[PDB]
RNA sequence: GUAAGAGCCUCCUUGAUGAUGUCAUACUUAUG
RNA sequence: CGCUUCUCGGCCUUUUGGCUAAGAUCAAGUGUAGUAUCUGUUCUUAUCAGUUUAAUAUAUAUUAA
């Protein structure tokens, strides 16, 4: 214990010098000369390694701090001009320009990043930040055109349709949800459109779209796809004909009735709901 | 997995996906943290150019310094949320170390020892 | 203007090796992390450095098995870059012209580390379980030592119990021999300083150090692991060992014991290594004069032949088992002397920062190593000869036979082989072959030789340098002489041993 | 640019000012276009792969024949990926260490 | 001798050094030798060896091994798993006998403390001269800029620095438009009032006053204040 | 996929603090390799008899 | 024992002491 | 029980820059100057006092309790 403790005391006394913070911001332009020496040290540190991330980030923080706009925009513009890939750094510089009081060149710079590599990360995230900042109808329009241009999405598309739906009206978000769901059909998209259409009242186009979507997506067996929607609209509207048709179509499913417990718990749910008791439901 | 729904509740997350996950949960927490607004009055400011995604004019007048401060508030909120990472959580035990690098080597050494 | 060759080409090969390894390492994980790939160059780089440069496998727990397997592949390629180039360096050293010092002794030391990893590789790998025991030939050799020491009738006196002043004279003579060979004063280090302090303390108290070494070796086990070295002599390595001063003085009293008492007991074949003489006149007048003194040696009308076979030794450490020294050395000399002696051969080898423990072979040098190899080649020398030829070379028990003759002309009569000897590593042989005997064995080895006609250089051939134009071209009897070399191989034919 | 031409150095002197076109004896591009090399190589490998072809002294010994009939145990021609020993470094280390 | 101080200092020297180094600890252990330090360390001070008791059921296999072993102790030491060839031979001797029966300390402590402090000093004489050059350069700049500020505050007569070509800073750098800033345009237009407002708020951000802007200083002071008092109260 | 630490080996002039874990190396620093066979035991019994 | 560098030819802060000289020992010198 | 604020606790991320032959080796001759640990001697002051307030004249002077 005396060896480790002695190493703790000697290590604690091994620090080299305290700071000498004297004459802080004094003698008028002398502070600007100290800022010129510090900016020179940062320029030499960024000069030692052209691939340096850290030093560039510190030059961006100290820049935006003491360099106001011009020289700060020169640091973010030089580092941004020296960085093509690794768009996360472009998101750091975009966040530094977003904190400025202008924000016009920050939004236009966000559009320049949209024309740049989208990465499907900083484009949707930065687009959501700009749209949340201002330009509701415009930001959702360019974000919907961009997201509708290169590839579809899942959490970004569903979250974009949710934010566009809660914004003002769900009318346009219904057609956009039908186009996005039609671009990448799946059971989750049918359940989402059936849930939003369920909270939308209606349900005529939700049931017709449920049968039409269940018919076009049929390949091997329905299982959690059609039976979940048939039970949702069934138990929602309390229709025995839809429960009997769903139970009849579920019995025709291949691959050992598709999922065992799924169709069993669903047939027991609609069974117990509709009639149950003995006789038929017992056999 | 789960696509979308209408609800707000607690979750777990905080997992390896990192950037994409923290940005999705950060945008969802930011959107759910900010409710709707006066856009009905902007519904008077609404007229004929709304739909037709491809835009004729993407700039116009913006809004005002109002939306500038209201835009600066979530920036400071994201700065305060970014300022939360871990705590000091220190003590005097076992042997000594040298600055940060020895503590990082102690954490990685503890990660390699337990397997 | 890069690639200056010299030693700079290796640095560019290592940097370029770490270059493509960074691109492939970045292409190993589809997403992963960015900064996490930069630190992997240090773990894989240094892990390959100490990995290939040392005997440690350098296995990382929870490592990226695909990346560790790729860096292990390219790491083995880097080892090949230090392998074939080292083979070209050894060719450019011995055969080629030497260049300065650094590069020369450097590559010689890398090749020495390769020989250490090879000797430790066969040591640990092959020496763990099955190292060519051959219990049949081991029992046959046990009977060969049984009847051999029986008819020899020597005594295995374990240690002198301080009988007379000759023991003290052997201690002062051994200390004067170790101090004489080890005595020089320039620079050096605590090695020669501990040898000087042990020399002054040894000469100061001869009885204290004598009893301390006697009870030491006769009681305590082997000392700490010693070192070794191999210089570049333009020869095969340069076998050498660095031993502690305690085992050095114990080796002085030991070697003085087995040596001295061995001379008092007078246990040694008449044909053997040099003893108290000069090799050039010994082999000169012995082989030349005794060969010329043989009956009808150089004069043979017909049917008579002479076979002179000079065969060096091979792999003095090939024993690989301490049981031969246990039984053989123990019953031949002592239980404690062979105990600690065989324990000294189990010391772990240490070269530079690498430590390779090999107990198979013995040290490059030691106290009884002389008598060790003398008993090895002495027992194995009677394997080819046999109790007949060795019984003829023995002679009367009172006065044994001479070097070049035994009794009258019965030496060559009862021994179809004229003579033979083993001098240090080398050996010589002389025989008289009868036309019926050389035809018989020529037909046996001829049937054992798988070819009707064509005969290559085989065992013995290509004697040129000194009698360039005076040598023999070839003959059918020369092919019969190669079949006679096969008759010497099969004549000895040890199951598991280092052979000609 | 229109600059950076000042002084020369060695190895930059005029060299190989006249190139060498392919002669009709070595390689002709038209002959390679009309070449039969598919069937010519099929027939070449067809020929090469077609033909490949090519006593009291002895009783007094306490031992007997030990190593006999063991030859091919050491492969004459073997290419080993391991450069540590194999065939090469076995005799190389055997000759350089003894 | 192999005292406890040499064992602790040898363990710390093995932690900050490693098994690869030998004569380093020997130089730190004064009269001790590298061969004795490696032999005694690997034989005893190495935690890999188990010196605590033994297993009577597992020790029976070492006897039959010893029957197949004799001599060849170093070859059978890893086979036993406990190593310690001296302890193995001593245990075999005890089993055979049982079967047959039926000032300098303070100087070494100061050298060890200076050895560990030297281990934390591994930065070297290059980093030491860099630290002395940084503190001496900061003191010379504080004194030169000090007296220069005292002279500039009184009299208006002063020369300008030194030779203007290059310098101890970035070449030509006087941080107004330092390094290429390129340029940015939004869409087919020249934004004027926006850049003027960004420059107005830019001039509003910078203000004249007295203060010191730092980062690691407040973090180190906060770590010292947290280490001094946090909760305590015992119980 | 992750980057483990690096210890032991050589150099290590920086970060001299080593809460062990460096001397652990990998596994048990080797294994029984070829272990042992009955040849040495049978030869030892033949030497005893 | 010595390669390199530098310049002069208009407004604030958390309260732990000191002066009478000598040995074993550690480090720094081209004077031995 | 829900929401807001404050206090304490737990987890994720927190990062040793190259190579060849351990890269190469290992002890104290004396001599001058300087620096480097530790011991028997003492112990306190919150005071100086020439207050305050109001009015007038140019911090000072005068008048009124």
């Amino acid at each position: 214990t005396a060896e480790q403790l002695l190493r703790e005391a000697k290590e604690r006394e091994l620090e080299l010098l305290p700071p000498p913070p004297q004459q802080k911001i004094t003698d008028e332009e002398e502070l600007n000369d100290y800022k010129l020496r510090k900016r020179k040290t940062f320029e030499d540190n960024i000069r030692k390694n052209r691939t340096v991330i850290s030093n560039w980030i510190k030059y961006a923080q100290w820049e935006e701090s003491l360099k106001e706009i011009q020289r700060a925009r020169s640091i973010y513009e030089r580092a941004l001009d020296v960085d093509y890939r690794n768009i996360t750094l472009w998101l750091k510089y975009a966040e530094m320009e977003m904190k400025n009081r202008q924000v016009n060149h920050a939004r236009n710079i966000w559009d320049r990043a949209i024309t740049t590599l989208p990465r499907v990360n900083q484009f949707w995230y930065k687009y959501t930040y700009m749209e949340e900042m201002l330009g509701n109808v415009a930001g959702a329009r360019q974000v919907f055109e961009r997201w509708m241009e290169w590839q579809p999405e899942e959490q970004a598309w569903h979250s974009y349709i949710n934010f566009e739906l809660r914004y003002k009206e769900v009318d346009r978000a219904r057609t956009i949800y039908e186009r996005f769901v039609l671009v990448h059909p799946d059971v989750k998209n049918w359940i989402k459109y059936a849930r939003f259409e369920e909270k939308h009242a209606y349900f005529a186009h939700a049931r017709k779209v449920y049968e039409r979507a269940v018919e076009f997506f049929g390949d091997e067996h329905m299982d959690e796809h059609l039976y979940v929607a048939f039970a949702k609209f069934e138990e929602n509207q309390k229709e025995f004909e839809r429960v009997r048709v769903i139970y009849k179509y579920a019995l025709d499913r291949i691959s050992k009735q598709d999922a065992q417990e799924l169709f069993k718990n669903y047939t027991i749910f609609e069974k117990k709901f509709g009639d149950r008791r003995g006789i038929e439901d017992i056999i | 997995a789960a696509a979308q729904l209408r609800q707000y509740h607690r979750l777990t997350k905080q997992i390896k996906p990192d950037m994409e996950t923290y940005e999705r949960l950060r945008e969802k927490h930011g959107e759910e943290f900010f409710p709707t607004s006066n856009s009905l009055l902007h519904g008077t400011h609404v007229p004929s150019t709304e739909e037709i995604d491809r835009m004729v004019i993407d700039l116009e007048k913006q809004i005002e310094k109002r939306d500038k401060y209201s835009r600066r508030r979530p920036y400071n909120d994201d700065a305060d949320i970014d300022y939360i990472n871990e705590r000091n959580a220190k003590f005097n035990k076992k042997a000594e170390r040298f600055y940060g690098k020895y503590t990082a080597e102690i954490k990685q050494n503890l990660e390699r020892g337990t397997a | 203007a890069k690639t200056v060759t010299k030693q700079r080409v290796e640095s560019h090969f290592d940097l370029e090796l770490r270059a493509a390894v960074m691109h492939d390492i970045l292409d190993m994980m589809p997403e992963g992390i960015k900064q996490n790939k930069a630190r992997t160059i240090l773990q894989h780089l240094s892990e390959a450095w100490r990995c290939w440069k040392a005997n440690i496998p350098w296995k990382v727990p929870g490592l990226p098995t695909p990346i560790e397997n790729m860096i292990l592949r390219y790491v083995k390629a880097k080892a090949d870059w230090w392998t074939n180039t080292a083979h070209y360096n050894r060719e450019r050293i011995r055969r080629g012209a030497t260049v300065d010092k650094t590069v020369c002794k450097k590559n010689l030391g890398r090749l020495t580390r390769l020989y250490l990893k090879a000797e430790q590789e066969r040591q640990h790998n092959y020496l763990k379980d099955g190292p060519y025991i051959t219990a049949e030939e081991a029992v046959a050799v046990y009977t060969t030592t049984v009847h051999w020491l029986e008819s020899r009738r020597f005594s295995p006196i374990p240690f002198p119990p301080l009988s007379y002043k000759h023991d003290t004279k052997l201690l002062i003579l051994a200390l004067e021999r170790l101090k004489e060979a080890y005595s020089v004063k320039s620079r050096l280090n605590q090695s020669q300083r501990e040898e000087l302090g042990l020399i002054e303390q040894a000469y100061d108290n001869p009885h204290e150090a004598l009893s301390r070494i006697k009870r030491h070796l006769l009681t305590q086990r082997a000392f700490k692991e010693v070192g070794i070295e191999f210089m570049d002599l333009y020869s095969h390595l340069v076998p050498v060992y660095d031993v502690e001063p305690l085992e050095k003085i114990t080796d002085a009293y030991l070697d003085q014991y087995l040596w001295y008492e061995a001379d008092k007991r007078r246990l040694f074949p008449p044909w053997i290594k040099p003893a108290d003489t000069e090799p050039p006149p010994l082999l000169v007048y012995k082989w030349c004069q005794g060969i010329n003194n043989l009956q009808d040696v150089w004069e043979t009308s017909e049917g008579e032949c002479n076979v002179m076979l000079e065969s060096r030794f091979e792999k003095m450490y090939e024993k690989i088992d301490l049981t031969l020294l246990n039984r053989l050395l123990r019953l031949i000399v002592d239980h404690n002397i062979a105990d600690y002696m065989t324990a000294k051969n189990n010391v772990v080898i240490n070269y530079k920062d690498m430590n390779h423990t090999n107990s198979y072979g013995i040290i490059r040098g030691l106290q009884f190593a002389s008598f060790i190899v003398q008993y090895y080649g002495l027992v194995m020398d009677l394997l080819v000869l046999g109790l007949h030829r060795a019984s003829e070379m023995a002679g009367p028990p009172q006065m044994p036979n001479d070097f070049l003759s035994f009794q009258d002309i019965a030496t060559e009569a009862a021994h179809p082989i004229r003579l033979f000897c083993r001098y240090i590593d080398r050996i010589h042989i002389f025989f008289r072959f009868t036309a019926d005997e050389a035809r018989d064995l020529i037909q046996r080895y001829l049937t054992e030789h798988p070819d009707p006609n064509n005969e290559n250089i085989v065992g013995y051939n290509n004697k040129k340098c000194w009698p360039r134009d005076a040598r023999m071209r070839l003959m059918k009897h020369d092919v019969n002489l190669g079949r006679a070399v096969f008759w010497d191989i099969k004549n000895r034919l040890p199951r598991s041993v280092t052979t000609v | 640019l229109s600059q950076l031409s000042k002084q020369y150095s060695s190895r930059d002197l005029p060299s190989h000012t006249k190139i060498k076109y392919r002669q009709t004896t070595q390689d002709a591009p038209e002959e390679v276009r009309n070449r039969d090399f598919r069937r010519e190589l099929e027939e070449r490998e067809r020929a090469a792969a077609r033909e490949k072809n090519r006593r009291r002294w002895d009783d007094d010994v306490v031992f007997k024949n030990c190593a006999k009939g063991v030859d091919d145990q050491k492969k004459d021609k073997r290419f080993v990926n391991d450069t540590l020993r194999s065939e090469f470094h076995k005799k190389f280390m055997e000759k350089y260490i003894k | 001798v192999w005292r406890n101080t040499e064992d602790e200092i040898l363990k710390a020297a093995v932690m900050k050094y490693g098994k690869n180094q030998w004569s380093r600890i020997a130089s730190l252990l004064h009269r001790k030798s590298a061969k004795q330090c490696k032999a005694r360390w690997y034989e005893w001070l190495d935690p890999s060896i188990k010196k605590t008791e033994w297993s009577r059921e597992e020790e029976e296999k070492l006897l039959h091994l010893a029957k197949l072993m004799p001599t060849q102790w170093r070859t059978i030491a890893p086979i036993i798993g406990r190593t310690a060839a001296q302890c193995l031979e001593h245990y075999e001797f005890l089993l055979d006998k049982a079967a047959q029966r039926d000032d300098m300390d303070e100087d070494e402590l100061e050298m060890l403390s200076e050895a560990r402090a030297r281990l934390a000093n591994t930065q070297g004489k290059k980093a030491k001269r860099k630290a002395r050059e940084k503190q001496l350069e900061e003191a010379r700049r504080l004194a030169a800029l000090q007296k220069r500020r005292e002279l500039r505050a009184a009299g208006i007569e002063i020369q300008k620095k030194r030779k203007r070509k290059r310098g101890v800073d970035y070449n030509a750098e006087i941080p107004f438009e330092k390094k290429p800033a390129l340029g940015f345009y939004d869409t087919s237009e020249e934004n004027y009032q926006a850049l003027d407002a960004d420059f107005r708020k830019l001039r509003q951000q910078d203000l004249d006053g007295e203060l010191r802007s730092e980062k690691e200083g407040r973090d180190r002071k906060k770590d010292k204040q947290h280490l001094k008092r946090k909760k305590e109260s015992d119980l | 996929w992750k980057i483990p630490p690096c210890i032991s080996n050589w150099k290590n002039a920086k970060g001299y603090t080593i809460p062990l874990d460096k001397r652990l190396a990998a596994d048990g620093r080797g294994l029984q390799t070829v272990h042992i066979n009955e040849n040495f035991a049978k030869l030892a019994e033949a030497l005893y008899i």
